[PDB]
C-alpha cells in the first residue's frame, strides 16, 4: 500500500485579532504511472485440421 | 478579519530573491595615449500593443 495525504500547513497566528486557528486551504495533484511486467507463457502448438 | 487589525502592520505578498550583483560602469578612464569612456543609462522600451 502507498498511502499518500497533504501535509497541513498551519494558518496565521499573532498580532491579527481573532484568527483562531486555521489550516492552509491546500490541495495535491500529480501523476501515478504504473509499470506492470507480465510473465506470458508461449501458446501450445496445435495439431487440429480445423 | 485583517491584516489592518494591527495598525502597526503591513500585508506582505512574499517576494522572489534574486542574489545577482551587477555594475553601474560609468567613468572615463585617461591615459598617456587614450581614454576609455563608459557611461550607462537607464533604458524603458514601451508597451507596443500591435
Amino acid at each position: 500500500q502507498i498511502f499518500l495525504k497533504i501535509l497541513p500547513q498551519s494558518g496565521p497566528i499573532g498580532g491579527i485579532k481573532s484568527m483562531g486557528i486555521t489550516t492552509l486551504v491546500q490541495y495535491a495533484v500529480g501523476i501515478m504511472t504504473v509499470t506492470m511486467t507480465f510473465k506470458l507463457g508461449p501458446r501450445k502448438a496445435t495439431g487440429r485440421w480445423n | 478579519t485583517s491584516v489592518n487589525s494591527a495598525e502597526a502592520s503591513t500585508g506582505a505578498g512574499g517576494g522572489g530573491s534574486n542574489p545577482v550583483k551587477s555594475m553601474w560602469s560609468e567613468g572615463a578612464t585617461f591615459s598617456a595615449n587614450s581614454v576609455t569612456c563608459t557611461f550607462s543609462r537607464q533604458f524603458l522600451i514601451p508597451y507596443d500593443p500591435e
